[PDB]
């Protein structure tokens, strides 16, 4: 378990993905040329999990970009970190999806996806240990929430014990007035279930509420929704890039964060939250469990923590992290499950992000999570009542049932975390 | 003499295992590269220590330790640490890909894609021994490789070495330094599958050693390192018997004879004492009495139950240093008194005692201070039964639920074993409630 | 039969055409198998000209189909702002309900139109109103969480 193939799909896919190798290369010290500019050796331990070695102290990362429109091609080479990429792992087909879930999984992506894939084998091949791959996305378009989906099937098909990983950002009318993406993502959902091992929940809807309210920014941008993202990217994938003692596992995680296997998508957290060019432990473990910190709209506090991870980053006692986490869990113990003994897990690392001394990240399995879940269903069926633009999909040639499937699924996955929110152990 | 195998399963067992040798050395006298300079005979030798050591032609000391693991990082270490020349280098057997806190993928899946290379390993040790008595197997319960792969492991060995004898050192996982959630489920399936082919278990409570590390040691948070120091400190104790001279437990029979009344409750309670911080280098010297009161203080027990809340079935006490043996039995004749200590109806109330005049070993770095004499109880009670009460416990709260059985069924396992595993564990503690508890 | 035409032709936005066919006598009232007005379709698909134009020549602003839907629901659901108000204009019926007990009030919170919100508050309508669930406007913002809706219909 070592290398990690990353797949960044689509305007919202590849725009996110990009920051992340901007954050990453910058707490691992890799210039946009390749070398390593570092001034601590701990910066190239398990530094082949997100990159290859090329010749001359050459680091090249080990992403691969999908985008149907063109337009997103030019978009990430005229980047800082642009020229990093190999120009080989850049797949853009003739046209775009323009919000079609129907035009990126069954028709434009289609004849694009297979020239994915060979290109997934050619990294696949060349990693030395491949333990399992991480997509970027969003699932309120029509590329990287259509063609990402379905670009996750093939690849299970041709490896199936690797573990699947998605960033997926939700949609929300904050950010984008358009009443066709609660079926985009509706659909991408009843894939996500089945089809991935565990699922990070990025909302739009909290990022704007952030921005907005806790950031004092009047008209947030991108730029200031993303710049959550990679804060939240680069620390959920802390142990992935550094020692430590959890010694990097995709599989290791979800085995202790996924107990049913359909409820795997996380909730996370980070705090402290910065805007742009702008703690102790007790203020780090408080924030950390705070609503106001989470990346997806939901408050916790309205269900139960079935599995929790929490990462610090910095320079702190090691006791004092140990005290106020099982603090937090004495004060907040009717928030936790009762039936899993021991479901908080508490890491550390020394190297803490650029521009902070000291962060938090959590990693919760929360079943408040179908607040998230209720309101993309709502806007689902309000849509679906009066069919409006349901010939845009059906004429692409999609079932009218698999609307109904995929409402009938996500229904049924808001319906299991309500029975576990209120299980006993007695 | 007869030569004894050890095997080290898993990051657990590979890492108190290296603990355990580098001590080993140093009371026999072993530098890293082999060399024992206080043996005459070279190239062989009938002495107690070739139990543990073989020979080569040019005087080279070699322990007949086996180190497996399904992934290659804990093992690297041991092959370039201080005593990497020590090791034979294909006794050190790693994988790519672990059992990922999995029992299934330890016993089904990742661990037959090793197991028999595992034992064409151990069957060239065993080729090499002139009389193997049995082997020494350490390994996790919580850990996928420690209770997958060892239960896989035991099995094979009960097959090929049958009449021989098969002891175990295993972790009693604790939360202070648990590593998954799912441990509990790992430690109750690899107990019923190596019930059977066990003749008997030390039981080793990360979180009685956790304690003693904080409260004697004086360490805040005690690491790796600090617990497996400990662990290998007790190990040694227990194992002096079958390395040197004595009359007490000098072979693998003995201990079960000794310690063992029923096959299926093979479970003895470790008691050290004294444990005192290095930085008090000139502390007052513990009499014999002092420390024989210590070993049933639960304090310094190594699986945290209440001895007096239980008989005893069996009681072994192993001296090491300045001891006179009449100083002992006044000690035993107090505290066979003085002290809340009950046998059972059907066990002759004694306590063997056996003495080593060599005071103990301490590992340069080590938390430990000098002492001059060091007492190791192995005693079987029925009060362990509580470390497998508190086990059973969170095993129940999760399978109602059947929470993470998913990762278990998936990978050739089925859930009918889930069930089946805990009647075994019912059917345990219920015996020892029939004896008394 | 141009009935038919100028369904199509209110859908696909040709301004032209619509006045072609209702020179020759077109039902502007014409509804397709589902109870779709032309009106119904220009409001759907954003087509603010062909709204205004329908509403000169007779077209009810008020008519619904088998689900009960005016053409301010579908309107309010879809986020025509314009549309919206030229609606209105015209004596749009704010509170109309269809057959799940929705008004163009839930639609456009539900899909958080908030400057729709805003129109149809102006324009009376009513926050008591309840669905097939008793969910109030009211009710919907308070369940998802929606500060800023809440905020609104806290005028
Ligand atoms: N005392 C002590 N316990 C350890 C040590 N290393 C791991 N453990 C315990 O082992 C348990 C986890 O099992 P591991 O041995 O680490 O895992 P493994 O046997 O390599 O099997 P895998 O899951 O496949 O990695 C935890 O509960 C730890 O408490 C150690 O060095 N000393
Ligand atoms: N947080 C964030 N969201 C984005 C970004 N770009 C697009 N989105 C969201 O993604 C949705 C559009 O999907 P998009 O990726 O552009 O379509 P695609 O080309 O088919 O994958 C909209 O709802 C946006 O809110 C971004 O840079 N950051
Ligand atoms: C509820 O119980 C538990 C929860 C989480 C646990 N470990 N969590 C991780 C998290 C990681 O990255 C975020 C790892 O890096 C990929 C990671 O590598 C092993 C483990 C462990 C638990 O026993
Ligand atoms: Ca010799
Ligand atoms: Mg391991």
């Amino acid at each position: 378990m070592r290398e990690i193939v990353h797949i960044q799909a689509g305007q919202c896919g590849n725009q996110i993905g990009a920051k992340f190798w901007e954050v990453i290369s910058d707490e691992h010290g890799i210039d946009p040329t390749g070398s390593y500019h570092g001034d601590s050796d701990l910066q190239l331990e398990r530094i082949n999990v997100y990159y290859n070695e090329a010749t001359g102290n050459k680091y090249v990362p080990r992403a691969i970009l999908v985008d149907l429109e063109p337009g997103t091609m030019d978009s990430v080479r005229s980047g800082p970190f642009g020229q990093i990429f190999r120009p080989d792992n850049f797949v853009f087909g003739q046209s775009g999806a323009g919000n079609n879930w129907a035009k990126g999984h069954y028709t434009e992506g289609a004849e694009l996806v297979d020239s994915v894939l060979d290109v997934v084998r050619k990294e696949s091949e060349s990693c030395d240990c491949l333990q399992g791959f991480q997509l970027t996305h969003s699932l309120g378009g029509g590329t990287g929430s259509g063609m990402g989906t379905l670009l996750i099937s093939k690849i299970r098909e041709e490896y199936p014990d690797r573990i699947m990983n998605t960033f997926s950002v939700m949609p929300s009318p904050k950010v984008s007035d358009t009443v066709v993406e609660p079926y985009n993502a509706t659909l991408s959902v009843h894939q996500l279930v089945e089809n991935t091992d565990e699922t990070y929940c990025i909302d739009n809807e909290a990022l704007y509420d952030i921005c907005f309210r806790t950031l004092k920014l009047t008209t947030p941008t991108y730029g200031d929704l993303n710049h959550l993202v990679s804060a939240t990217m680069s620390g959920v994938t802390t142990c992935l890039r550094f020692p430590g003692q959890l010694n990097a596992d995709l599989r290791k995680l979800a085995v202790n964060m996924v107990p049913f296997p359909r409820l795997h998508f996380f909730m996370p957290g980070f705090a402290p939250l910065t805007s742009r060019g702008s703690l102790t432990v007790p203020e780090l473990t408080q924030q950390m469990f705070d609503s106001k910190n989470m990346m997806a709209a939901c408050d916790p506090r309205h269900g139960r923590y079935l599995t929790v991870a929490a990462i610090f980053r910095g320079r702190m006692s090691m006791k004092e992290v140990d005290e106020q986490m099982l603090n937090v869990q004495n004060k907040n113990s009717s928030y936790f499950v009762e039936w899993i003994p021991n479901n908080v897990k508490t890491a550390v690392c020394d190297i803490p992000p650029r521009g902070l001394k000291m962060s938090a990240t959590f990693i919760g399995n929360s079943t408040a999570i179908q607040e998230l879940f209720k309101r993309i269903s709502e806007q689902f069926t309000a849509m679906f009542r009066r069919k409006a633009f349901l010939h845009w999909y059906t004429g692409e040639g999609m079932d009218e049932m698999e609307f109904t499937e995929a409402e009938s699924n996500m229904n049924d996955l808001v319906s299991e975390y309500q029975q576990y929110q209120d299980a006993t152990a007695d | 003499m007869r030569e004894c195998i050890s095997i080290h399963v898993g990051q657990a067992g590979v890492q108190i295992g290296n603990a355990c040798w580098e001590l080993y050395c140093l009371e026999h006298g072993i530098q890293p590269d082999g060399q024992m300079p206080s043996d005459k005979t070279i190239g062989g030798g009938d002495d107690s220590f070739n139990t543990f050591f073989s020979e080569t032609g040019a005087g080279k000391h070699v322990p007949r330790a086996v180190f497996v693991d399904l992934e290659p990082t804990v093992i690297d270490e041991v092959r370039t640490g201080t005593y990497r020349q020590l090791f034979h280098p294909e006794q050190l057997i790693t994988g790519k890909e672990d059992a990922a806190n999995n029992y299934a993928r330890g016993h089904y899946t990742i661990g037959k894609e090793i197991i028999d290379l595992v034992l064409d390993r151990i069957r060239k040790l065993a080729d090499q021994c002139t009389g193997l008595q049995g082997f020494l197997v350490f390994h996790s319960f919580g850990g996928g490789t420690g209770s997958g792969f060892t239960s896989l492991l035991m099995e094979r060995l009960s097959v090929d070495y049958g009449k021989k004898s098969k002891l175990e050192f295993s972790i009693y996982p604790a939360p202070q330094v648990s590593t998954a959630v799912v441990e509990p489920y790992n430690s109750i399936l690899t107990t019923h599958t190596t019930l059977e082919h066990s003749d008997c278990a030390f039981m080793v409570d990360n979180e009685a050693i956790y304690d003693i590390c904080r409260r004697n040691l004086d360490i805040e948070r005690p690491t790796y390192t600090n617990l497996n120091r400990l662990i290998s400190q007790i190990v040694s104790s227990i194992t002096a018997s079958l390395r040197f001279d004595g009359a007490l437990n000098v072979d693998l029979t003995e201990f079960q004879t000794n310690l063992v009344p029923y096959p299926r409750i093979h479970f003895p309670l470790a008691t050290y004492a004294p444990v005192i911080s290095a930085e008090k280098a000139y502390h007052e010297q513990l009499s014999v009495a002092e420390i024989t009161n210590a070993c049933f203080e639960p304090a310094n027990q190594m699986v945290k139950c209440d001895p007096r809340h239980g008989k005893y079935m069996a009681c072994c006490l192993l001296y090491r240093g300045d001891v006179v043996p009449k100083d002992v039995n006044a000690a035993i004749a107090t505290i066979k008194t003085k002290r809340s200590i009950q046998f059972v109806d059907w066990c002759p109330t004694g306590f063997k005692v056996g003495i080593n005049y060599q005071p103990p070993t301490v590992v340069p770095g080590g938390d430990l201070a000098k002492v001059q004499r060091a007492v190791c109880m192995l005693s079987n009670t029925t009060a362990i039964a509580e470390a497998w009460a508190r086990l059973d416990h969170k095993f129940d709260l999760m399978y109602a639920k059947r929470a993470f059985v998913h990762w278990y069924v998936g990978e050739g396992m089925e859930e009918g074993e889930f069930s089946e595993a805990r009647e075994d564990m019912a059917a345990l503690e219920k015996d020892y409630e029939e004896v008394g508890v | 039969d141009l009935g038919k035409k100028l369904l199509e032709a209110a859908r696909a936005g040709q301004d032209d055409e619509v006045r072609i066919l209702m020179a020759n006598g077109a039902d502007v009232n014409a509804t397709d198998a589902s109870g779709l007005t032309p009106l119904h379709l220009a409001a759907t698909y954003g087509h603010l000209e062909i709204v205004e134009v329908l509403l000169k020549h007779g077209a009810d602003v008020n008519a619904i189909d088998i689900m009960g839907s005016t053409p301010l629901h579908l309107a309010a659901l879809i986020g025509h702002l314009e549309i919206v108000e030229v609606l209105l204009k015209h004596g749009a019926d704010v509170n109309a309900v269809d057959t799940w007990g929705d008004t163009p009030l839930h639609l456009a919170a539900i899909m958080g139109h908030l400057e729709i919100v805003e129109v149809l508050l102006k324009h009376g309508a009513d926050v008591n109103a309840q669905d097939k669930f008793g969910k109030t406007a009211f009710d919907i913002s308070i369940d998802n969480g929606n500060e800023d809706l809440a905020e609104i219909l806290q005028k």
